[PDB]
């Protein structure tokens, strides 16, 4: 909206809309199957949605979603729910992988489709970037001259090219802004699109279990911030975790809010 | 100092020429007319 | 206008860019009637270059040029004529059967459509052919001619043969230039005619392969056994036969020219100077003599009035005029731009201006008025100025001499055109009024300070001259003072005539002109002679 | 800038009208076909699309905005349906047989829908007004559905005897159900094939345009009985070939993307 | 009397309105019925048609005003359908099969159509506006199209490979063709057995009035896929027997009529 | 329409309905096969086009309707186009037919059925005719008397009729105006129509290619009037006529005017 907001600093702190918003709004947790089988029980879910039945939060309105792995997950996260949730474990053998998923969540994205084969694309700004998703991305890139040749490599040998991903489920590439790249990607196992990065989710909470807080989102290395929703826990079990969750369940909404944008159920909005 | 743009756009009709030396000065190359159609699937006799 | 001629040359300087790329990327007189006949008897050659191996396969079916020596008859007359054909711009097709070394494959040969263009020289032992050393006009209206392939089998010693067929194209005569043909000792001037092709109904086509309903005509047999291709017209020719007085007609043009080496072109206008009147003169320096108008009447020779302005323009953006308006715009932008470490070398006024920035130095107010007047040149040719704007007298000048002058020469009138804008009237004055205060100033160093009603000197202000050439309009001294204090003097003059006169007004330049005041006459008399290259 | 709010908008009567934004929104924007396969097999060539583009080039549209996405079923596209393009045609071949199954796609496409999901396992879930439908996408659904009474029993089935429950749906590859709103419901579902979703209408989708090449229109949008209503995104022909659908929809794209506008969200 | 020329009419709004035309209407007009042969085969009755005058006598239509016009089938109709009377009716079986013949035939009869003649040999046609279509009459039409770009070369076809060309039609007794409207179109025809006119389709024909006898209400008009309109002389009804529906029609007649009104050109 | 016009003879106007149609105009010749047959070309038409495209007449507006015969074409002849032009050759065993065709095309007739067996009709003007039109029109007329008897002829025996058509395909027959006549005629192979003179048809022009002016439009013999769109040719050869034709088409259309009554395709209306 193109309009302007008046307001003004005699009025009322209005009652709390905490209270209402539990009951007129979802919420879905994202947990590792490690944390089921470690549990071995079955009605563990149950069990947490009569806990938050105390707290506020009505019967139908808490979901759980597993996931076995934080690649698999990351391979198109479809997070459809007002309010969601993420028990993320910390592995330095993974951490550029769930900081790319941070990247990749906790931000809005505008996507576009990338044909590689017919035409060659470069990033203009700072926040246009190439994502690829899939089972096995290997992504090679030679860039290009003024007179359309490749620099330290060939146009035709793909052996030549600069190789910056192997054996990736989730890739974000940045490349040098300005210059025409020519790419090699295994498109039969992994689609790569060029987004743009918009304003912030608000919708989405990261919780790292284990490890200390790692994950660099801005991909610019002088910023490395703290979001607000980006947590940290220190575990040895996982009921001490969920149990955690739901008593301070208050604070990480109040951390969080509703999306602006518009609604969509994926990880990314898509305009061709 | 407005005599540049009015002079370029004056005598934009040298542009034409400039761009007829550049191709008679450049390489040519044409195509051909080319199919993808249909194809019939078709198989060999079967033989013995 | 008679400067804004200058003008435009500059301006349209551009484009003698573009026409040194096509040169490059390509390499009293009299009149005698031509509009004579002729028949042009041409034919194609070809060249096969066939490849090793078991023999399937050529690399080579390309055009060549082709000579051809004949005789006909014309007027009643047997001539022996010789034409040379030859053509440009085909298209290269190939044939490929595969890659072993028994499959048929033509890796290129040429074809000929309308994206072609072929050439026919030709030459007799007529009079035409010897007397077209000076041409002022050529163009030819010839029939057309149909040309078709004709039977060609590919020698294969095993199998069948493949029989190239058909094929056909339309000359038609489109356009005339001049050529020679280079024997060993001499050399011969010839006239090379270009057809355009069009393509005809019967389609070329290769049997026993996938080619056929391809137009066109090869290089296999472009002449279908025909000995010759002919085509009739007329070629009609002026020429520019170097004559005398009127009689003695030359027969083959009898002459050389002054392509053998300027010392004796500057004779001829300084005997030229004088013999031009002044009324008519003033009324020609009013004019807008654009670079049609100004190479309209010279009858120039066909190369010449082909490049005649860009020839004079090449040599113009050469000279001390162009570099000077090029330095002064280099000066005034690294002013705008180096304030911050601005260039401190003078000024004389109120504040830095390129107009008044002394300098090359090799009385101190005589100095400054003559370096300050020698950007005033650039001024007339800079629309900043009021009146006669000298530089249009001195084109008038010009096209006044170069209209009469017989030596007038492709080569020639380049750098006459420079010399003549850098060395006519070298000194010259100009003025700025301000307040009914006139300030003059001259690049011989003199300075003159007046009041416009009642002419009597005052002490030359500058600081406030420079202030005021610098933005405010200029005119210049066709009338200086001294003639203009002696002219108040003897032949009494009213207050609109001497503002006109300071204006610089052909209307009151010309009534006195007409008056027959030698006071004015002596004048324009000493800036003609000054217009003497 | 103001995102996420909804303000008094002002303007006037005495105000011009602007030019026609059309020339401009062809370039600026993008359009995409949704044919069946039959078309392409009728057609039996295989440049036709660039044919349409070249056509749809006198028309205004470039070419790299114009785009046919192929669907070989009308159930095959119902099956998790994704329309992410600018503009959206649809072209949907008539079917007696197929009349639920092709106003539920339309049902779930001409409009916008607000999603939750669903753990029939844990919950026992109620519809509170007439938007709040459950629509389930998979390869083979068959739903079936207990009413619940204020006690959480059972009304003429046993929570516990799956056969007992009341099967609304029967193998079907997209279901749209409307159950009674104000009462608990437990669900049998083959999840195992079928996602199924709590979804609640919003405002219609302006974006997608569905063309019924056939038949008489017998979309039934609203599920209420009463209204049975027909949209301007809602057309129809009539048909014995498919060069001809085309060449009318490239004559008649402007009429078309005259019926629709671009998204609100 | 100023014919070939249009000009400003006037009135008022305190006249009265006058006497019911009708009685003189019907006694200076004449009515031709349009039936189909399966109406006489189930009737089996050779004075049917003057009972059904004698019938008509009774609303006022006199003896010799009406006329009865038999067609073996709806396509045998369509082969140059010559309307000259001063109120047609036309009844009209469905059959699904047949459904764009019987909207072509009503999109020919309903309309009045200026028609002028087209030659294929020698030139290559473009439509100018949405109105300016292709009509084909015949026993059997083949109709194909080859597109054109602006430098007289096909688009996905050959100008000399016939087979390369777009099918639209394929042994059509009566075909009504749109294209793109801006392109140059080369056609095949067989020109033998059919005539092809370009005509452009002016204001609608008031003469005339189609009663369709069966199925629901599926005639497009209207070929751009926007309106698909419902016309005041468009009549439908369901049937079981043929003497119901001509009592009915001659029940009726005054409505019909109303619907209808005398032509203007 | 009822309403009056005005004008004046000051003005200088300029203000002037402007809509558009078919392109401009459209235009139709009517030539025998014999011209053809001389000419012994096929691209001739595309010839005549390009020609005419110098006179303005844009590509797809000129069209020919070959006819064999005379009677051919009067047989059911159906002018659809804004312009018709009819080439036709003299023949002084034809006169007749001739200008049978031509009172028939020039002038714009309103026809109605005729049924000859259950009615004795009559005519009631100076304009009011019978034209039969098919492949052998024999016609065999009895007039009769206030006592419907005959005169001159039986209404039993044909052999007493009188006898106004003998081996005709077009007859235009104008009998005594006030009497019921009673007919026959080989309704099997003709239909007759009574039909009604009006105001002239502006949009056909014949040409007589040969002999001296013999059409008599007019059937009363005080008249025999010649028109601006009834001209005449000398001619040995065909592609002379059709240059003529195309060098001086501004003058055919000059003098031919587009209709005024309505649009139609044959050369009369039907109205029962
Ligand atoms: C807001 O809270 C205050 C304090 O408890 C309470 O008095 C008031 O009623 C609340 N507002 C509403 C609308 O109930
Ligand atoms: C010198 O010039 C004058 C006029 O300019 C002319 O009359 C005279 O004949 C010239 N002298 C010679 C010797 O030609
Ligand atoms: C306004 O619209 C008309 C009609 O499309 C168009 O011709 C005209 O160019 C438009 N105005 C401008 C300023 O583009
Ligand atoms: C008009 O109708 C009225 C009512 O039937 C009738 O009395 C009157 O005579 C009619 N007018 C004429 C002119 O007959
Ligand atoms: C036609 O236009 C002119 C100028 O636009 C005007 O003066 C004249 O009155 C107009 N004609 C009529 C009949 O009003
Ligand atoms: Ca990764
Ligand atoms: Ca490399
Ligand atoms: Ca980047
Ligand atoms: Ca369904
Ligand atoms: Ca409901
Ligand atoms: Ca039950
Ligand atoms: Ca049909
Ligand atoms: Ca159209
Ligand atoms: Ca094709
Ligand atoms: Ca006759
Ligand atoms: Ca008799
Ligand atoms: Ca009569």
């Amino acid at each position: 909206i193109n309009l302007p907001i008046t307001g003004s600093m005699d009025t009322a702190y209005a009652n709390s809309t905490q209270e209402e918003t539990f009951l007129t709004s979802t919420l879905c947790l994202y947990y590792p199957t490690e944390a089921a089988t470690e549990i071995n029980d079955n009605s563990w879910k149950d069990t947490l949605s009569q806990l938050f039945l105390t707290k506020g939060w009505p019967t139908g309105s808490v979901y759980f979603k597993e996931y076995t792995d934080i690649a698999s997950f990351s391979v198109d996260p479809q997070l459809y729910c007002d309010y969601n949730v993420v028990l993320m474990k910390y592995d330095a053998t993974l951490q550029l992988d769930m900081s790319e998923l941070a990247d990749l969540i906790l931000n809005e994205w505008l996507c576009n489709p990338m044909d590689i084969t017919l035409y060659y694309y470069q990033q203009t700004d700072e926040a246009n970037k190439w994502i690829s998703m899939g089972s096995s991305c290997t992504i090679k890139v030679c860039p290009l001259n003024t007179q359309t040749l490749g620099i330290g490599c060939l146009t035709t040998d793909t052996a030549t090219f600069e190789e910056v991903a192997t054996a990736e489920k989730l890739v974000i590439t940045d490349v040098v802004d300005g210059v025409n790249h020519k790419l090699d990607v295994t498109t039969a196992t992994c689609t790569i699109r060029n987004c743009k990065k918009l304003g912030p989710r608000e919708n989405v909470a990261v919780i790292q279990v284990g490890g200390s807080d790692v994950l660099d989102i801005t991909a610019d290395p002088t910023t490395a911030p703290q979001t607000e929703r980006m947590m940290r826990i220190n575990w040895k079990k996982w009921w001490q975790v969920f149990y955690t969750v739901v008593d301070y369940v208050n604070q990480i909404i109040q951390a969080m809010s509703k999306r602006s944008r518009s609604l969509n159920s994926a990880a990314f909005y898509y305009r061709i | 100092a407005s005599l540049i743009y009015r002079q370029l756009l004056t005598n934009s009709y040298t542009v034409d020429l400039s761009d007829e030396i550049q191709e008679i000065g450049s390489t040519k190359t044409q195509n051909v007319t080319i199919n993808l159609g249909p194809f019939a699937q078709t198989g060999y006799a079967p033989v013995n | 206008m008679a400067s804004l001629i200058y003008r435009q040359l500059l301006t349209n300087s551009y484009t003698v860019d573009l026409s040194d790329e096509i040169q490059e990327i390509g390499s009293l007189w009299k009149e005698m009637q031509y509009n004579r006949d002729i028949t042009i008897r041409f034919k194609f050659a070809s060249s096969i270059v066939k490849s090793g191996g078991l023999g399937y396969k050529w690399s080579e079916i390309s055009f060549k040029p082709a000579n051809y020596q004949y005789t006909y008859t014309r007027d009643g007359e047997e001539v022996t004529a010789h034409t040379t054909c030859s053509v440009n711009g085909m298209n290269d097709f190939n044939f490929n059967g595969g890659s072993l070394p028994t499959d048929f494959v033509i890796s290129r040969y040429e074809v000929i459509k309308e994206n072609s263009y072929v050439y026919v020289d030709y030459w007799d032992d007529s009079q035409a052919f010897r007397n077209m050393v000076y041409v002022r006009s050529l163009a030819a209206n010839l029939n057309s001619v149909i040309c078709t392939g004709g039977d060609y089998s590919f020698a294969l010693p095993v199998g069948q043969w493949p029989v190239m067929t058909g094929g056909a194209v339309s000359l038609h005569s489109a356009g005339v230039t001049l050529s020679t043909q280079f024997t060993d000792f001499v050399s011969l001037n010839s006239l090379r005619f270009r057809f355009r092709l069009t393509v005809e109904e019967p389609s070329f086509s290769i049997t026993r392969t996938r080619v056929s309903r391809l137009y066109g005509l090869p290089a296999a047999n472009p002449n279908n056994g025909k000995e010759y291709y002919e085509v009739a017209g007329r070629f009609s020719l002026i020429s520019l036969v170097p004559s005398n007085d009127d009689y003695q007609t030359p027969i083959t043009n009898s002459v050389t020219v002054r392509q053998d080496l300027l010392g004796e072109l500057r004779e001829e206008f300084n005997a030229l100077s004088q013999e031009i009147a002044m009324s008519q003169l003033i009324d020609l320096a009013l004019l807008p003599l654009d670079m049609f108008s100004m190479f309209s009447g010279i009858k120039s020779t066909i190369d010449a009035a082909k490049s005649m302005a860009t020839s004079v323009m090449k040599k113009f953006k050469k000279s001390g005029l162009a570099n000077s308006v090029s330095t002064l715009t280099d000066s005034l932008s690294d002013a705008a731009s180096s304030i911050s470490r601005g260039a401190s070398i003078r000024s004389v006024g109120s504040s830095a201006s390129a107009w008044t920035d002394v300098s090359t130095q090799i009385s101190s107010i005589s100095t400054q008025t003559s370096t300050i007047s020698r950007r005033l040149r650039l001024k007339e040719m800079a629309t900043q100025t009021e009146g006669m704007n000298f530089d249009d007298i001195s084109a008038a000048v010009l096209k006044t001499k170069i209209d009469r002058s017989t030596q007038i020469s492709p080569n020639t009138l380049p750098d006459i055109v420079t010399e003549a804008s850098e060395k006519f009237i070298p000194n010259r004055a100009y003025r700025v009024i301000n307040n009914d205060e006139v300030f003059e100033a001259g690049t011989d160093g003199r300075f003159f300070a007046y009041r416009v009603e009642t002419f009597d000197e005052i002490p030359f202000d500058v600081q406030k001259f420079a202030d005021l050439v610098t933005d405010s309009p200029v005119i210049s001294a066709i009338i200086d003072f001294k003639t203009l204090k002696n002219l108040n003097d003897n032949y009494g003059i009213s207050r609109q005539q001497a503002f006109n006169l300071l204006r610089s007004d052909p209307r009151v330049l010309r009534e006195f002109i007409n008056q027959d005041n030698p006071i004015i006459r002596n004048r324009i008399e000493q800036l003609i002679m000054q217009c003497r290259l």
